[PDB]
């Protein structure tokens, strides 16, 4: 069926270049476009490149002229999106469109990806750090409030924490990073609580992550 | 030169009723229009072919008319798991083709009251390094908020740096964590701290200005 | 661009009025009436040279006419 | 009412069993349109407002030239080159200059010298192509009667109210029901896409002016120009036809930019047709259309009212609106309300018989206040005759005297009728006809007629056309053979063309 | 499709038309209704009065297919030479489009 999936990921220095390398598998590419369709968090889509049929033709957008060049292999069925001269406007969802052409660029029915985190950071390795988050002492003794266990100033996207061995995660959700004004990461949530559990329950949030080696169990305080 | 905008980006209805969704055009585009549905943390699909025949596996429900270069969308029946964001697409002469903007479409909930947490700053974290005074706002509407800090009789922004939650399905959950960055000099030179909410369900912001060593 | 291209060869005939259409009656008639009152000479170098063909009193005449209205236009 | 006083106002009279008739509306024209149980409506092209247009190759007409360079290659020492020539937005030429010792070389020749020159262009026009699939004419009707000459009979058409409409007329929607209150409805079914050929005319943009300019001319256009399709610096091809390298004395070579070619275009416009702009669309002031009315459900309201009882007076006196026909004004003082006015013409009133014919088909008083004006139009015949517009003792009379004679009618319009061929051309004999074998078969001779000529000559102007004639001529009145009517259709046929205007 | 019943009315004409450089017009229309399977009365006519087919048609018994609201279509008529009408409709609700 409709298998476009992706490749490439992971974080993008400013001076080097990387491929996308989408693995377009499942129906006769030799004839099918191939286009290139970014993601911006918080607005909308951006048109990046696309190629032709023919092998030789392909074409870009205007801001993006002269910098990603792509390439597919016609024994391979993929493509290569060339990402020269990386700026930090291009921290978006990379995606890979295919429909089929009669002419140059044209389709009918279109196919998409999964999507590609590819964000600009540059900073140097850094650990996720336990930032606690609590309700005012007056109104804790049952009832509903709001608390997380904020990560912030973590390399690379994401870390994986959980809460309490997945008991407290009716409002835990893995949010993307938010910028600093650096190559550090953010985030910062929610969550719904019976608060019968001051004493209790410990609130531990097992902030662990594989390139980083930091974990430090701490608690929210009231 | 043929920018796709949208006109209107969100509207505040029931699911149910109808909606009608535009886009425009600057130069003569004919009728090669195609429409999109992106769901947040999905991948996009589409509308409509030429804004009149639908993919494999959407159903007949929404459609769309053509009128001079303006597309207007024509939905029957909305249901609470088609409320997504949407997009539009230029196939006309030569590409780059042109997207849309983004089009949400939000419904009605509890616009009653939002919510008066402050967190005091958590005097270890504040030894540690940082300064996160979290206040905390939840339940309110609409998602739009205009948050001044008065520090000291004085207005102080740059640095909010928000996270709006996705909306729930019973009453439409929205957060906003604002957090001021500031530093532990800049937390010794400020006594007086205020928070704002500016909540457009009610007639007066709730700005609760506390002291430094309160709860 | 010098030999702009003339648009009385694909005028557009409706009732109302082209651009310039109150100086489009004397306007050739102006430049060869201009040409011949600053060159007189060519009036006897056509009546030499028109008089010699055609020997039949009728096309010398033509000729001279075509003579003197290809010169101002130098065509 | 707002046909009555131009001077392009043509009478059609007569249908095929009154269902339709076929007319051609005149831009700067208007059509009466009568029939004999039907009132008169009048029928005038007002705009033609064309949208969606997409540019073509766009000129430049005002050039600068920046900062130039040159440099000479010694003789036997290769080809003069710069770095600046790799750039599209420079001019360049090639060049053979003496060369010297006091010159620095080391060789006598004539060494190559290649002279650079930024191309700047300041102000630019604009074409753009016409869509014949964009075309909007904008027709307005109004029919004769219960009209006064203030907000009746002027441009007050933004409402909907009886005796006035106005329809759109697209290529998507090409018949048109205009609802005339009381009145029913005429039915167009007009033919848009055979206008004025616009598939071979474009919209020039320049200094706020715009002018209907024909395509093959514009494609012809020696100025440099780029594609159009850029927002940015334009790449400007053909360059060379505003700069000049002039070799000075053969030791330097200067380049200096043309003039601006504002009014070389001004003069080379002499055909185009102007036209305006409010915004995105273009509004023209010219053109014809090809029209049917439906007039099977047009009705005559105000039949069953009764007439006047007495007392009309006689304001606003009449005159004659350059054609023959008399607009005449009428007061009528009375309380009747919907009431009948029995106006007619009548040459020696003592008999009191109706001889001249009427436009205003039945005239019907409205209002029902004391003092109520009326608009009528009524047509004498050649001769001394009286306009008789009441009842009893108490009518008004007019002594009108309409100069001229029968013969004199027919040739003023046969005059109009050679007018009307040519501007239309094919389209002309399709202004009164009802549908026959003479004007089916008049059209397809003279389509065949225009199809052989409009290839043929087809490029001829106003003094070049009497210039032929001449000769034409010539060879008509001499050259006694079997070949004379060729040199007399194409005679007239040329000379005619010429002298209409 | 020769079993098929004739449209009702309720037509729209998007993507305007054109001619494909042989004298033939491709029209596309978009059947606003529910009948299902109709079959588009399309005829080439001078003198709309009388409605007389002078064009011969290229898409041969044309048939809409879809049952759902807006059906779509894409036709293929030879208008003869000259001035003519595209009447894609029946009775009074009919639509039509003027080509030279």
């Amino acid at each position: 069926e409709v298998q476009l999936l992706e490749s490439g990921g992971g974080l993008v220095q400013p001076g080097g270049s990387l491929r996308l390398s989408c693995a377009a598998s499942g129906f006769s590419f030799s004839t099918y476009s191939m286009h290139w369709v970014r993601q911006a968090p918080g607005k909308g889509l951006e048109w990046v490149s696309a190629i032709s049929g023919e092998g030789d033709s392909a074409y870009y957008a205007d801001s993006v002229k002269g910098r990603f060049t792509i390439s597919r292999d016609n024994s391979k069925n993929t493509l290569y999106l060339q990402m020269n001269k990386v700026r930090a406007e291009d921290t978006a969802v990379y995606y890979c469109v295919g429909g089929y052409s009669n002419f140059y660029y044209y389709y009918t029915m279109d196919a998409w990806g999964q999507g590609t985190m590819v964000t600009v950071s540059s900073a140097s390795t850094k650990g996720p750090s336990v930032f606690p988050l609590a309700p005012s002492s007056k109104s804790t003794s049952g009832g509903t409030a709001a608390l997380g266990c904020l990560v912030k100033d973590y390399f690379p996207e994401p870390v994986t924490v959980s809460w309490n061995s997945g008991a407290l995660t009716s409002g835990v959700h893995t949010f993307p990073a938010v910028l600093q004004s650096s190559g550090l990461y953010s985030l910062s949530s929610v969550v719904t609580v019976p608060s019968s559990s001051l004493g209790t329950q410990t609130y531990i949030c097992n902030v662990n992550h594989k390139p980083s080696n930091t974990k430090v169990d701490k608690k929210v305080e009231p | 030169d043929i920018v796709m905008t949208q006109s209107p980006a969100s509207l505040s209805l029931s699911p149910g009723e109808r909606a009608t969704l535009s886009c425009r055009a600057t130069q003569s585009i004919s009728t090669f229009l195609a429409w999109y549905q992106q769901k947040p943390g999905q991948a996009p699909r589409l509308l409509i072919y030429d804004a009149s025949t639908r993919a494999s596996g959407i159903p007949a429900r929404f459609s769309g008319s053509r009128s001079g270069t303006d597309f207007t969308l024509t939905i029957t029946r909305l249901e609470p798991e088609d409320f997504a964001v949407y997009y539009c697409q230029q196939r006309y002469n030569w590409p780059p083709y042109s997207f849309g903007q983004g089009t949400k479409l939000e419904i009605k909930r509890t616009v009653a009251a939002p919510s008066v947490f402050i967190f005091p700053p958590s005097d270890e974290q504040l030894k540690s390094g940082t300064a996160s005074v979290v206040c905390l706002l939840n339940n309110f509407y609409p998602r739009e908020a205009k948050v001044q800090w008065k520090v000291d009789n004085a207005l102080q922004s740059g640095n909010s740096q928000e996270s709006v939650t996705e909306q729930d399905s019973k009453d439409s959950t929205y957060s906003l964590s604002s957090t001021l960055t500031l530093s532990k000099a800049d937390y010794e030179k400020h006594k007086v701290y205020a928070c704002e909410v500016t909540h457009q369900g009610l007639s007066s912001p709730v700005t609760k200005s506390f002291n430094r060593g309160e709860c | 661009a010098v030999t702009l291209p003339s648009h009385s060869t694909r005028k557009l005939q409706t009732r109302s009025q082209t651009w310039l259409e109150s100086r489009e009656y004397t306007k050739h008639l102006i430049r060869v009436e201009n040409w011949i009152f600053r060159n007189p000479g060519f009036a006897l170098a056509a009546a030499a040279i028109a008089w010699l063909l055609g020997s039949s009193t009728s096309q010398k005449v033509i000729y001279l006419v075509m003579i003197l209205l290809i010169a101002p236009a130098y065509s | 009412i707002r046909c009555i006083g131009v001077s392009n106002r043509d009478f059609v009279e007569g249908m095929s069993g009154g269902t339709w008739v076929d007319v051609v509306l005149e831009h700067g024209g208007c059509v009466t349109v009568m029939a004999q149980d039907k009132p008169t409506v009048d029928i005038e092209l007002v705009t033609t407002t064309v949208s969606n247009m997409a540019e073509v190759r766009s000129y430049c007409y005002e050039a600068s030239i920046s900062d130039m360079a040159s440099d000479s290659r010694c003789p036997t020492q290769g080809e003069a080159y710069l770095d600046k020539q790799s750039d599209t937005q420079y001019v360049c030429k090639r060049t053979l200059v003496d060369r010297g010792w006091g010159n620095g070389c080391g060789l006598f020749g004539k060494g190559s010298l290649v002279t650079c020159a930024k191309f700047a262009c300041s102000k630019k026009m604009t074409g753009k192509s016409i869509q014949p699939e964009n075309l909007e004419y904008r027709i307005m009707l109004s029919v004769h009667g219960s009209q006064h000459s203030g907000m009746i009979v002027n441009d007050t058409g933004h409402e909907t109210d009886e005796n006035r409409a106005k329809v759109e007329i697209t290529p998507n929607s090409p018949r048109a029901e205009a609802t005339l209150g009381g009145f029913g409805s005429l039915g167009l079914d007009c033919e848009p896409r055979t206008g004025l050929d616009f598939s071979d005319l474009y919209y020039l943009t320049m200094n706020n002016k715009h002018w209907l300019v024909h395509k093959e001319w514009f494609h012809d256009i020696p100025l440099p120009w780029h594609a159009g399709a850029d927002t940015g610096t334009p790449h400007w091809n053909n360059k060379e036809a505003l700069v000049e390298f002039k070799d000075a004395h053969a030791k330097r070579q200067t380049v200096v930019v043309l003039g601006s070619q504002e009014g070389a275009v001004h003069t080379a416009l002499a055909g185009a047709l102007e036209a305006e702009m409010d915004g995105a669309k273009g509004r023209l002031s010219s053109g014809h259309l090809k029209c049917r009315l439906k007039m099977d459900k047009l009705r005559l309201k105000g039949v069953s009212y009764s007439l006047c009882t007495a007392a009309f007076t006689f304001t606003k006196i009449p005159a004659e609106t350059l054609h023959g026909t008399v607009t005449v004004e009428v007061q009528y003082a009375g309380t009747d309300g919907p009431c009948k006015v029995p106006a007619q013409m009548a040459v020696d009133m003592q008999t009191l018989t109706p001889v001249g014919r009427l436009i205003t088909a039945n005239p019907v008083i409205t209002e029902s206040t004391e003092n109520s004006k009326m608009m009528l139009e009524l047509d004498p015949p050649f001769g001394d005759s009286y306009i008789v517009i009441g009842v009893g003792e108490k009518k008004i009379t007019h002594h009108w005297h309409r100069s001229g004679s029968t013969i004199g009618k027919a040739f003023e319009a046969t005059v109009r009728g050679a007018k009307r061929m040519a501007v239309l051309g094919d389209t002309a004999w399709d202004f009164g006809s009802v549908g026959g074998a003479l004007n089916s078969l008049g059209k397809g001779i003279h389509q065949i007629f225009g199809a052989a000529f409009k290839s043929l000559f087809g490029g001829m102007s106003w003094f070049s056309q009497i210039l032929i004639g001449t000769l034409l001529m010539w060879l008509g009145l001499n050259t006694k053979n079997g070949s004379i009517s060729l040199m007399c259709l194409a005679l007239g046929g040329v000379l005619i063309f010429l002298s209409t205007a």
